[PDB]
RNA sequence: CGAUGUCGGCUCAUCACAUCCUGGGGCUGAAGUAGGUCCCAAGGGUAUGGCUGUUCGCCAUUUAAAGUGGUACGCGAGCUGGGUUUAGAACGUCGUGAGACAGUUCGGUCCCUAUCUGCCGUGGGCGCUGGAGAACUGAGGGGGGCUGCUCCUAGUACGAGAGGACCGGAGUGGACGCAUCACUGGUGUUCGGGUUGUCAUGCCAAUGGCACUGCCCGGUAGCUAAAUGCGGAAGAGAUAAGUGCUGAAAGCAUCUAAGCACGAAACUUGCCCCGAGAUGAGUUCUCCCUGACCCUUUAAGGGUCCUGAAGGAACGUUGAAGACGACGACGUUGAUAGGCCGGGUGUGUAAGCGCAGCGAUGCGUUGAGCUAACCGGUACUAAUGAACCGUGAGGCUUAACCU
RNA sequence: AAUUCCUUGUCGGGUAAGUUCCGACCUGCACGAAUGGCGUAAUGAUGGCCAGGCUGUCUCCACCCGAGACUCAGUGAAAU
RNA sequence: ACACAGGUGGUCAGGUAGAGAAUACCAAGGCGCUUGAGAGAACUCGGGUGAAGGAACUAGGCAAAAUGGUGCCGUAACUUC
RNA sequence: AGGACCGAACCGACUAAUGUUGAAAAAUUAGCGGAUGACUUGUGGCUGGGGGUGAAAGGCCAAUCAAACCGGGAGAUAGCU
C-alpha cells in the first residue's frame, strides 16, 4: 500500500542501497558536485544532510559515528575540518538539487546534486 | 435535522468512572457557514449549501469567489448540500457551529474510505485462498473459476473480480455521540469513522434509528 | 481461541489429565470458543481411580486460555495454558469437586456459581 | 495534534510512580460485582512497559497457585487504583518476555540497590 | 491465447491512436543567456535561472 | 473421430421451486409443548470431522436448517491427478501359447505471453452547440434483507398431573458484510541492542562487510485480524395463501359479481452506493469576453492585422492517491516535500576517561548515546518571471411581455 | 491374503467416529508345497497403518524482503 | 543450431575455524555474468516471520517445520548371537 | 577384514517446485541413494540389421527401434482421403 512509508528502494537489495549510498555520499564529500538520476539524488540528500548535521560539532564520538557509517577517514577528514565549520550558520538544507538532461543510454532524468559551496 | 461538515482528527480513548474505556474519534467541526439556500420555487427541492474552512487569496477562483461574494462569507475549502427537513429554513450567511448536536444521541458519519489501489480478489471480496501445496502450480491466490460453460456462455454482469478497493464514499451509521466539546469545536463519537486522519466527514443525525 | 482438535488441560479433580475439544458448542459453524463457552470434549489421558476414563464424550467449559480475556478497559488477563472444567451433559453441573487453577470473573453468569465458589483465586 | 494532546493530557492521572521492567510491583484494582465495589491486590513482576501517553499500558506476571498469570494494565484507567512497587529489579531488557518459559528458580532476577 | 481471425488494418490504426507523442509545447527562455530550455532544467550552455551552475 | 480431455476434490458461483430452516395461513385422531399434512413464499441462510478415489452412504458430535436439481451429471486456455483406459511388475482365474479379465495390486512428464465476446477496475477524444468553474436533482441500476438463547409478561392461559404459550418487549451471542488502528496482538531485511566465525579500517580500544536480515531478542509508522465500533430493521404502499363485512344473480345462503376493510423475510419504497453519454445529454449559482478591415458562386462563408479573458493544461515539490492516466494539497502573497530544532516513541546505562581486580568484567559519568516513516514549529534547499491552449456578446422560426 | 466376487463378511483392538490397518473364525467364487509352501534377524530414496515431536498443510491468512509483472528509452519475436 | 544456467579426462590447490578437498570469511589471480532507468498494484516465482490451536489439510504429514556436533551415562522385543 | 557405517569428489536420479513457443529437442534450485566396489572413468580396439548386445525393459545400436540409417527396386500398392 506504501501508506506513509518513506525511503526509496531503487530496485536493489537492502545491502546494496546501504553500500551504494555509502560510496555515493563519499563522492560528494570528495568533489562537492556529482551528476546522477533524480531518484538517487532525492535520496542522497537524505543521507548526507544528516551526515553534515552530525559533523557540525567536532567530537571523538561523533567522528566514530561519522566513520561507522561512510567508512572513510578522508571523508571524515573533509568533514569536521572543511564542511563542519563551513555550514555552521546555515540552518537546515545543506545541499541543492539541479535537474538537467537525460542519459543517452537509457533515458534517465539526471540531476546535479551539489553542496551550497559554489560561491568562493 | 440536517448535519454538519467536519474533519477527522485522529481517535483516542475516553475513560468512564465506571472503568470502561470508550474508543472515541475526534471530529473537528468548525463554524459551518451557509452559502446558498434552495427552494422549490427555483430549484425544485429544499436544501442548503454549506462551506467550511479557509482557502487562500490566490486559490479561490473567480467563479468561486463570486459565489462566496453573493452570500458575503469567507471562502471555505469545499461546498456540500444538506436536504432540509421541511421546517428549518436558514438564512444566507448563517454560521452553524456544533449546537445542533446538543441533543442528538446517535449520528451517522459519511466520508471517503482509505484508498487501497488495485486489490486482489481474496482481499477485496474475502475469497478463500486455495491450497498452497499438494500440487498447486502457479495459482495460490487466483479466483479460480469465473463462470460455468456454454449454457451461460458468458461471465455474469456483477462478478466479484479484482479491482479498485476503497477510495469511495461510505457511511457508517448509528454511532453514539460521546461528548460535544462545543467551546473547542469538536465532536466525540463512539467508534471508528471512515477516512484517513484528515479527510473530511459529513456527520449527520441518525436517520435509521 | 479454543477450537476443534485443541488439546486442553483439566482444572479439577474429576479424573482426566488432558482432554481434547472435539466441537465448540453454541452457534452453527462456530469457529473458536472463548471465556466461559461450553465445548464438547473427549478424554485422552486419565488417572486410574477417576470418575471418568479414556474416551468419554462429556461437555466442558473453558476457564483459562493462553489467548486471554479482555476486561472492558482493554486490560487483558492472559493465563498460561488452556484449561477447562468438565460437565455433566444433560444437567450441565460440574462433575469435578475441587477446582484448582484460578478462574476469571466472567464466569459469574448464574450457571457457574458452583465453579466460582470452589475456585481459589479471582 | 494540539487537539489530541489536549484531550489526552486532561484524562491521564498524574500520580503514577515511575517504575521499570524488572520491578516487582503490587497493583490494587477496583473489582466490582456491579454492586459491591471492592479493592483487591495483584502482586507480580513488571514484564513490559508500553508507555505511550494516555494509551500507556504495562503488563505484570504473577505465578499463581496454579500456573503463571499475566495481565496488562491500562495505566491511566480508573480501575487501576494503586501501583505501589514492592521491590526493584535489575535487568538488561526493555521487555522481559523470555520469562514466559522460565519457571521457578530460573525466573528470578537481581536488584538494583543504587 | 491465439487470435481467431485476424484484426484489420483498421483495428490496428485505431489501437495506435493513443500511442501518439505529445510535444512539450513550451520552452522557457532564460534570463541571462536567453537560450530556450526545459522548465526546471539547466541550459545546454549550463546556466540555470541566471547563474553558471554547471561550472563548465 | 484433419480431437468436445468422461470421475471426485479445491475455488468461485448462478438459476429453478417439486421448500430443509425462518415467515404468513387452513385442517388436525391440534388441550398445552411438540408434531402430521396441504396451500402461499426463493429475501437471506442452507455443518466440522472418521473410513473410502468415491459422488453416495454409514458413523460421531452440532445446528434454526445442515433442501432437491439444472448449469458439457457448472467450473483442467483456473488448480490438483487419488480413481479410470499408455508403456513395468505380481497374485487369483481362463488358454497349449502369445496374452486376456466393468477382479486386484505397487509405480506412472496434465502444455498455451489472451486478438475478439464477456466481466472487474480506470482514463483519453468528442458531444452536451458562447465558454469555463462548482454544488445538486434524479431516470435508471447495484449492495444489504440470517438467526439462536436467556429474562420479563408468567412459571399466567390450557391441563387430573407432569409439564408448559401465542402475542408484545428488553438484553446478550454465532455466521456474514462494511469501516477503522485508540486498545489487545502480528509483521516491521529503512531503528536499537546481544552474539558466533572471519576479513578489513596499520595495531589495542572501538566499528564496518559477508555468512538466508548470519543467527536471535524487542520495536516506530504503515498495513492488518484473532482486535474494536456499526449494520440487517421500524414504518408506509400494493398483494399471495387466507380471513372477512355488506350483498344480489338464486326472496334464503355466499368473501365477489358492483363496493369496502385486513393480510408475509416475496413485489414497490424506506437504508447505503454508482449515477445527466438519462444523445430525452436536465436545474441552480457565479465568473469572463460587448476590436477593426477585404474578396465574395454575397453563404450559420473564407482570410489578415489587432487582441487572446474566466479557466485549463504543461512543468515542478509530492500525498494516508495511485499499475499507467486520473484525483487532492502547494508553487515564495509559500508549510508541498526534504533538512533542521524541540518533543514523543523505540532500544536499554554509548564513546572516551576514572576507579576496583592478575583477568574476563563490574561500578561511576548516565536510564546515557543512538532514534526510521510519527507530532508541533522554522523558508535553510527545491516548487523561476514568463510562455502554450482556449477568444472578441453567442443561429433560424415561433410565441409571450415590453417597445 | 498383492489371491475373498458376494462384502465395508463376523468378532475383538486401536478411534468421539476406522470401506484402510493389526490379531483371529473358515462359507478358500478361484491358496498350496522349486511356475516352491510357511516363518524369518538385518537391510530398503518399498507399500499400508498408528503415536510423539514439530511446524502457516490447515482454522483464515496478515506483513515484509528480492526477481518479473506496471511506466519510459533501445532492440525486437511466436503459435495463429 | 547461438557469445546457450548443460557435458568434458589429468595436475597444482595457501591462511583462520574445523575431523575434512565439507562449509564460512579472505590471499594470489580472475570477474560483476552485453540491456538499463524509475514506480513500489493485483498476481507469479525465490524466501523471512507469525497471536491462539496444532494435521482439524489431503489421495497421502506432499511440502515445510524440526532433530542435527564432540565426550560421558545409559539403551528393549527379537536374534542367524 | 568387510559387495560394513556416516559423509565430499565422482557416479546415479527417489520427491517437490520452477520450466515445459524454456537457460536447456529432460535441465536448474533445496533435499536425497551408493560412495574399496557386482564401483566409476580416460584411451584404443571388437560384436551389426532378422543381426549385435542385454543383472532382461521387447531396453540400447549417433536426439530415430516389436527390427537403425543411406541409396536403389520405385513413379511399389491404396476398392481410402
Ligand atoms: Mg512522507
Ligand atoms: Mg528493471
Ligand atoms: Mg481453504
Ligand atoms: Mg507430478
Ligand atoms: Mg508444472
Ligand atoms: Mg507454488
Ligand atoms: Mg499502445
Ligand atoms: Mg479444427
Ligand atoms: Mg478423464
Ligand atoms: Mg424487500
Ligand atoms: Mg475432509
Ligand atoms: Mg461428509
Ligand atoms: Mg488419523
Ligand atoms: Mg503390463
Ligand atoms: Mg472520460
Ligand atoms: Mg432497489
Ligand atoms: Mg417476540
Ligand atoms: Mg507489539
Ligand atoms: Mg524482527
Ligand atoms: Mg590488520
Ligand atoms: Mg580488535
Ligand atoms: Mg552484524
Ligand atoms: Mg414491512
Ligand atoms: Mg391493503
Ligand atoms: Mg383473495
Ligand atoms: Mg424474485
Ligand atoms: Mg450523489
Ligand atoms: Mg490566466
Ligand atoms: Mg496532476
Ligand atoms: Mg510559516
Ligand atoms: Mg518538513
Ligand atoms: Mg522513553
Ligand atoms: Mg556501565
Ligand atoms: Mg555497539
Ligand atoms: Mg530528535
Ligand atoms: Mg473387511
Ligand atoms: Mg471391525
Ligand atoms: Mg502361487
Ligand atoms: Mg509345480
Ligand atoms: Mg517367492
Ligand atoms: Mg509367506
Ligand atoms: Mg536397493
Ligand atoms: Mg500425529
Ligand atoms: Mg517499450
Ligand atoms: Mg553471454
Ligand atoms: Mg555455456
Ligand atoms: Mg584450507
Ligand atoms: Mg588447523
Ligand atoms: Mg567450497
Ligand atoms: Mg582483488
Ligand atoms: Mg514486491
Ligand atoms: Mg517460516
Ligand atoms: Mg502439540
Ligand atoms: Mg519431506
Ligand atoms: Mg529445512
Ligand atoms: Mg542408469
Ligand atoms: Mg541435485
Ligand atoms: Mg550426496
Ligand atoms: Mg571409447
Ligand atoms: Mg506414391
Ligand atoms: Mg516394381
Amino acid at each position: 500500500m506504501r501508506h506513509r512509508k518513506s525511503g526509496r528502494q531503487l530496485n536493489r537489495n537492502s545491502s546494496h542501497r546501504q553500500a551504494m549510498f555509502r560510496n555515493m555520499a563519499g563522492s560528494l564529500v570528495r568533489h562537492e558536485i556529482i551528476k546522477t538520476t533524480l531518484p538517487k539524488a532525492k535520496e542522497l540528500r537524505r543521507v548526507v544532510e544528516p551526515l553534515i548535521t552530525l559533523a557540525k560539532t567536532d567530537s571523538v564520538a561523533n567522528r566514530r559515528l561519522a566513520f561507522a557509517r561512510t567508512r572513510d577517514n578522508e571523508i571524515v577528514a573533509k568533514l569536521f575540518n572543511e564542511l563542519g565549520p563551513r555550514f555552521a550558520s546555515r540552518a537546515g538544507g545543506y545541499t541543492r538539487i539541479l535537474k538537467c538532461g537525460f542519459r543517452a543510454g537509457d533515458n534517465a532524468p539526471m540531476a546535479y546534486i551539489e553542496l551550497v559551496d559554489r560561491s568562493e | 435535522m440536517i448535519g454538519l461538515v467536519g474533519k477527522k482528527v485522529g481517535m483516542t480513548r475516553i475513560f468512564t468512572e465506571d472503568g470502561v474505556s470508550i474508543p472515541v474519534t475526534v471530529i473537528e467541526v468548525e463554524a459551518n457557514r451557509v452559502t446558498q439556500v434552495k427552494d422549490l420555487a427555483n430549484d425544485g427541492y429544499r436544501a442548503i449549501q454549506v462551506t467550511t474552512g479557509a482557502k487562500k487569496a490566490n486559490r479561490v477562483t473567480k467563479p468561486e469567489a463570486g459565489h462566496f461574494a453573493k452570500a458575503g462569507v469567507e471562502a471555505g475549502r469545499g461546498l456540500w448540500e444538506f436536504r432540509l427537513a421541511e421546517g428549518e429554513e436558514f438564512t444566507v450567511g448563517q454560521s452553524i457551529s456544533v449546537e445542533l448536536f446538543a441533543d442528538v444521541k446517535k449520528v451517522d458519519v459519511t466520508g471517503t474510505s482509505k484508498g487501497k489501489g488495485f486489490a486482489g480478489t481474496v482481499k477485496r471480496w474475502n475469497f478463500r485462498t486455495q491450497d498452497a501445496t499438494h500440487g498447486n502450480s502457479l495459482s495460490h491466490r487466483v479466483p479460480g473459476s469465473i463462470g460455468q460453460n456454454q449454457t451461460p456462455g458468458k461471465v455474469f454482469k456483477g462478478k466479484k473480480m479484482a479491482g479498485q478497493m476503497g477510495n469511495e464514499r461510505v457511511t457508517v451509521q448509528s454511532l453514539d455521540v460521546v461528548r460535544v466539546d462545543a467551546e473547542r469545536n469538536l465532536l466525540l463519537v463512539k467508534g471508528a469513522v471512515p477516512g484517513a486522519t484528515g479527510s473530511d466527514l459529513i456527520v449527520k443525525p441518525a436517520v435509521k434509528a | 481461541m479454543i477450537q476443534e482438535q485443541t488439546m486442553l488441560n483439566v482444572a479439577d479433580n474429576s479424573g482426566a489429565r488432558r482432554v481434547m475439544c472435539i466441537k465448540v458448542l453454541g452457534g452453527s459453524h462456530r469457529r473458536y470458543a472463548g471465556v466461559g463457552d461450553i465445548i464438547k470434549i473427549t478424554i485422552k489421558e486419565a488417572i486410574p481411580r477417576g470418575k471418568v476414563k479414556k474416551g468419554d464424550v462429556l461437555k466442558a467449559v473453558v476457564v483459562r486460555t493462553k489467548k486471554g480475556v479482555r476486561r472492558p478497559d482493554g486490560s487483558v488477563i492472559r493465563f498460561d495454558g488452556n484449561a477447562c472444567v468438565l460437565l455433566n451433559n444433560n444437567s450441565e453441573q460440574p462433575i469435578g469437586t475441587r477446582i484448582f487453577g484460578p478462574v476469571t470473573r466472567e464466569l459469574r453468569s448464574e450457571k457457574f456459581m458452583k465453579i466460582i465458589s470452589l475456585a481459589p483465586e479471582v | 495534534s494540539n487537539i489530541i494532546k489536549q484531550l489526552e493530557q486532561e484524562q491521564m492521572k498524574q500520580d503514577v510512580p515511575s517504575f521499570r521492567p524488572g520491578d516487582t510491583v503490587e497493583v490494587k484494582v477496583w473489582v466490582v460485582e456491579g454492586s459491591k465495589k471492592r479493592l483487591q491486590a495483584f502482586e507480580g513482576v513488571v514484564i513490559a512497559i508500553r508507555n505511550r501517553g494516555l494509551h500507556s499500558a504495562f503488563t505484570v506476571r504473577k505465578i499463581s497457585n496454579g500456573e503463571g498469570v499475566e495481565r496488562v494494565f491500562q495505566t491511566h484507567s480508573p480501575v487501576v487504583d494503586s501501583i505501589s512497587v514492592k521491590r526493584r529489579g535489575a535487568v538488561r531488557k526493555a521487555k522481559l518476555y523470555y520469562l514466559r518459559e522460565r519457571t521457578g528458580k530460573a525466573a528470578r532476577i537481581k536488584e538494583r540497590l543504587n | 491465447a491465439v487470435q481467431q481471425n485476424k484484426p484489420t488494418r483498421s483495428k490496428r490504426g485505431m489501437r495506435r491512436s493513443h500511442d501518439a507523442l505529445t510535444a512539450v509545447t513550451s520552452l522557457s527562455v532564460d534570463k541571462t543567456s536567453g537560450e530556450k530550455h526545459l522548465r526546471h532544467h539547466i541550459t545546454a550552455d549550463g546556466y540555470y535561472r541566471g547563474r553558471k551552475v554547471i561550472a563548465k
